[PDB]
């Protein structure tokens, strides 16, 4: 059962830095099937990299995703107000999908 | 494209309910739909899954047993029994398409809280 | 003492639903039993009442007409009938036992929240407009901002000119065209998400409230305003 | 080119309304007609939509079940019956032809009010707090401000302790009287118009938004919360 | 102690409504009951009253002969039909109680909007002459402006002669052309938005009130006239 | 048209039209009549924007219940005075004096306090 | 409301020419103008369509690389930069204002014909 | 290269002209014989008297103003704001060889 | 009861300046006076005091041994001599009557600015990352200008001991650097990445640019 | 590339002060070298420039014939020396190198604070009139407010007329003594803090410009005028 470990737990920025978040996992995640969400308070979750690299459409250029295996990074690379939420990393490689416990960009 | 989700609300432990996702902008009869949860102040936890006929429903080990997904292609609804709730259930719950290689979960549901106290 | 309420979810507009709250541990038949409601993010408010058989129920003019309290002092249990819901009911829902001048609202129920709503998980385009006041004279350049929380189609984004107790008035449409009568000083520019409002040089009949609009999808929305001064 | 609208007026809450909206100068028939409401004080927000008969009427979240927009192509009229009406349907209703790519909201009517009330020509109490917020740290004092703008008679005014994601929590009654269970540190004070509540010594479990409360009328009111963080 | 108003709205010259006011708190059957109105920007105006079974009921001397003031003291109801509206109509109006010596209008509705109009406007063309007086001697040059708010197609402008007590008299059309028998010191000139009308050299008959005119459309309009004197 | 010559109406002036004043300052507000008001039967009113109107005094000095005591009417005859001690931010708006003397009531024409 | 018409001629394959189309009556500043084109003998064919600024101009594959179509406002007048001119493109062109549900192509330009060869 | 500290709460207050004002003052040890004071200073302006002794309000200062406390916990109580009285506010112990003041707290 | 105050200006660090203080409308002689200063942006801070004479005169640890604080009862004027300034004496220096009991500083003068002073900002972030062994650590350095030769370095210390080169012009690892350290970007906007943790890779890491005469470092981000 | 300031800090008026400039890494004996200052909480002012040998050096108007500028190539400085200062000239003085086309002002010193004051400020009672401005008709009442921010001993307190181009009048001495020659339509009263003039029922001479004046101490203050139109 592949567990995803998010850190920092914690980010505190301010607008106009760049955040990276990591999402590290217990194995290997088949074919990079790595995805990131963006929720912030009281809303549903919003996708915005799959396939560990794919930005989705309408997501601005400004979030990527990169890595491989074991290792995937979100980067966000000039934060705006709008940015400041809750991240979390997806594996949907396994019939078990889990998530981390997510990242607070304040 | 869109999924409209209904039901929730609060109930004592040991109750029931069901939960009712409506889509509607895709041929849901080919998409495999995910439920998702999550308790206040907590993160994402995938609860179970459904595809095609003749594939496997697929449940989390904390809900195995008590909670059964289903689905009415005819209606374009998807559905979750809820059973044997306790107040670890309390959770805002959602309906997802899950789109694998080509987007993981594209489409959310808005969510419903439910909530399981005495 | 206790209050055990039950109930609520998400419905759809229009829709009906029924809110209880079973009492224990108080003499509830003679009770005053009010039900309050608290929107996301804002105060607690009233909601309605129900007291003893010879006094008269009372209701909000919020839900008057609409929702229904009762009760069946034979089961200790207090009832909210909620019909022709409309998303402004949007809130958490409490009953609570008043005591006036023996304890106010001194019992509460844990609350049920009760969402109205017939979309899905993606959100309407959000307009923002930034200034919220600019304070100019006349023959002076007024820009005004308007963005989208996502992008406009077709840059399908309007401006409005609303002078007080009239109605709107169009003044740019498709972002960038000037409606027939408008004078030149206006100008609409920019597309996707960040458009922009130009009045040239100020004229005293200009001082108003510009609005902008966007109709590139099925939910028409505004943005919430610029006061010009 | 031109849209003569009528009806409106007050009405109680439940109640029922029609809107008429008369068209000249264009080819009614084959046009897009909108319903765009503006509550006093606040910004456009859009109500319903119709089309062509070969296309689906459209409604907000707000009104959704309880109003129903028509057309009658023959007289040139578009109509909105408004049932089921609600405190929140209080605006201004403008009919307006939709142009789309050809001029959006290019005609409106005039607008007609729409009140929906129950009340007299006088107020309900209205409970102002301050400050909005505070930001303390604990072992210091914090001191918490309610001011009605009527007396309170008999000084039936309450405060409430709310935490993120819990119902309130009655803290003091009758302006002095500490609820049960309530540790000393909290007190109340003051009569009239002017109140007071007092934390002491603030405790990490104290930050919280507090409500002041008056119920010496039917009409029960809240003041707007202090956060006290 | 309430009165608790309805009706009003919008509607068209000419046309008819009915308004109501519920008390209670009081002995209605009793009481003198007044209805009064004001204008948007306007002040306070009494419009009529009623009282006891055995005295004369009054009404302001604009609404005579087209309002009505009436009761029913079996449901505590007070009405006032509104007949013949004109637009000096539009106004909030208001039910008050009159208490006399005792509190004169002690207790008010909280008022409904009544307005009374055909259209929304408003988009005629504006025409501005200036100035507004002219104090000039006999032997001197008049020179006297016309601003159009938009352009006045195929330069449609006419400008009248008017003395005390009688009809305006033609002295320019087509923004240049002099009619026959006025005499060549009239000359008017200008295109687009800006005509002037010149006296090239006054005669004591010469001093009167001139107005432009624009004929270019299906709403006439005239300026509000330049005093010669 | 006209349903009458006039129009012999009891015409209350009211000055000033305008007054721009701080908190803490007093307003002091006129009304002039252009006949005597017999039995003093004079009132003043209190209208926010968007309210009805909401009396202050009656019998030209006599406080309506509620009303707090730096309001203050007085005077007799003709000349009227509406004042202010002590001018709170809930004080601003605008002020109506009004005759009842007689079976045609006339207000003023109103004094802005901002 | 009119639309007048310039341009044209013979010309010889590989050639230029450019078309001109002036516009007087209505608000040529907003209006969608469109060319459309018609063969000797043949049926009305849409060549390409302009509009509002921040909307996509269009072309008629036949055309794409080829022709430009082009607006001054200040000027009312639109434009038609042919290149590449083939025999096949010989053809009567016409602009016209394009109205949508309002009326389509309610007025059209007289019409220039344009003849390729050598 | 080389006493009792003063602690202000809250470090900034928004309010309104009319409403109430109460700002704290914490010593890190009793204040003999009460010596606080309280000063209002207003920006690019020295610091002005307000009250002494804890509860002595100056000459020419008005009433609204109110001083309270004794040993480690002093109180000033601003009770109708006006817009004149948006300021910073330092308490200020003058019972020992250092003096010492609060760091202020502004009130907007 | 006036309190007449003159000097102060712009001087350079070391200099010398006197401050002087002219009282009228009270008995000087017996009254007791203080000097009170204010920094920019920072509260009042008591300075220096002066008695009847019965002098015992105190000052500050800021100011003792630099600081002259004198009076002459003939002139009613208070004076306070400012030797070997430094850019932390810059504040606004007040003369104040003290009256104790009776009205504590109940007079002030007008207050006199003394300013001592005469770059490239560096901005780290974030100001805190608490982690985990085997985690990734990723540090920005933003700078307010760009860096000519990309020469920017980072150290890193740990408690109570001098700072180490993990990386300088940007890029270079340092002799004995483990290869986890790594270095990257160029202009305004530089990134040191510390790929999986060691226990002994908690610390405070600073960046620095030594592109110009200035030297600056970036405020340290502690890795907990 | 540096300019290091030195000078200011607070001076008398009438006084002198001397600033320098010492320039570093440039060709200071060739540049054109200024003074700007910028009063406390005001905008940048250009006071003087200076350049080479062969150009004039240049004043603003407020500072000609009191402020010279000079240079000493030989030491890379710049002097500004200031005679007659007055509160007008209190600001924060920068000295800049202008490098026109090529920087404008590209090099600034750090800025020093020149403050000219001779002690204040203060213990001046405070004088504040309203409203600033009454329009009124002759016959009407008028009522002017004169407030103290402390108490005027003894009431000494009067009021003056001022009409255009004239001098003050003195109307009310001693709070409510008429003066010889008033007429009796003028009174004043009030004690303390709190002074009002009554113009009973004005006249068309009354029209004017009213100052309350207290004489109560050594600092005689003036209020700001009301003036009755």
């Amino acid at each position: 059962d592949i567990v995803l470990t998010q850190s920092p737990a914690t980010l505190s920025l301010s607008p106009g830095e760049r955040a990276t978040l990591s999402c590290r996992a217990s194995q290997s995640v088949s074919s990079n099937y790595l995805a990131w969400y963006q929720q912030k308070p009281g809303q549903a979750p919003r996708l915005l990299i799959y396939d560990s690299s794919s930005r989705a459409t309408g997501v601005p250029a400004r979030f990527s995703g990169s890595g491989s295996g074991t290792d995937f990074t979100l980067t966000i690379s000039s934060l705006e107000p709008e940015d400041f939420a809750v991240y979390y990393c997806h594996q949907y490689s396994d019939i078990s999908p889990t998530f981390g416990q997510g990242t607070k960009v304040e | 494209v869109q999924l409209v989700e209904s039901g929730g609300g609060l109930v004592q432990p040991g109750g029931s309910l069901r939960l009712s996702c409506a889509a509607s902008g895709f041929t849901f009869r080919n998409s495999a739909m995910h439920w998702v949860r999550q308790a206040p102040g907590k993160g994402l936890e995938w609860v179970s899954s459904i595809w095609y006929s003749g594939s496997n429903t697929y449940y989390a080990d904390s809900v195995k047993g008590r909670f059964t997904i289903s689905r009415d292609n005819s209606k374009n609804t998807l559905y979750l029994q809820m059973n044997s709730l306790t107040a670890e259930d309390t959770a805002v719950y959602y309906c997802a398409r899950f789109a694998g290689g080509w987007g993981a979960y594209d489409v959310w549901g808005q969510g419903t809280l439910v909530t399981v106290s005495s | 003492v206790q209050l055990v309420e039950s109930g609520g979810g998400l419905v759809q507009p229009g829709g009906s639903l029924r809110l209880s709250c079973a009492a224990s541990g108080f003499t509830f038949r003679n009770s005053a039993m009010h039900w309050v409601r608290q929107a996301p993010g804002k105060g607690l408010e009233w909601v309605s009442s129900i007291w003893y058989s010879g006094s008269n129920t009372y209701y909000a003019d919020s839900v008057k007409g609409r929702f229904t309290i009762s009760r069946d002092n034979s089961k200790n249990t207090l009832y909210l009938q909620m019909n022709s819901l409309t998303a402004e009911d949007t809130a958490v829902y409490y009953c609570a036992r008043f005591a006036g001048g023996w304890g106010a609202y001194d019992v509460w129920g844990q609350g049920t929240l009760v969402t109205v709503s017939s979309g899905g998980g993606g959100s309407d385009i959000v307009l923002t407009q930034s200034p919220a006041t600019l304070s100019l004279s006349p023959g002076e350049r007024a820009t005004l901002s308007c963005r989208a929380s996502q992008s406009v189609s077709s840059n399908y984004l309007a401006w409005y000119q609303q002078k007080p107790g009239q109605a709107p008035r169009l003044l740019i449409y498709d972002s960038s065209s000037r409606a027939t009568g408008v004078p030149a000083r206006f100008s609409g520019s920019g597309s996707g998400t960040d458009f922009t409002l130009t009045i040239s040089s100020l004229e005293p009949e200009d001082f108003a409230v510009y609005y902008c609009h966007q109709y590139s999808d099925i939910s028409p929305t505004f943005g919430q305003g610029t006061k010009v001064e």
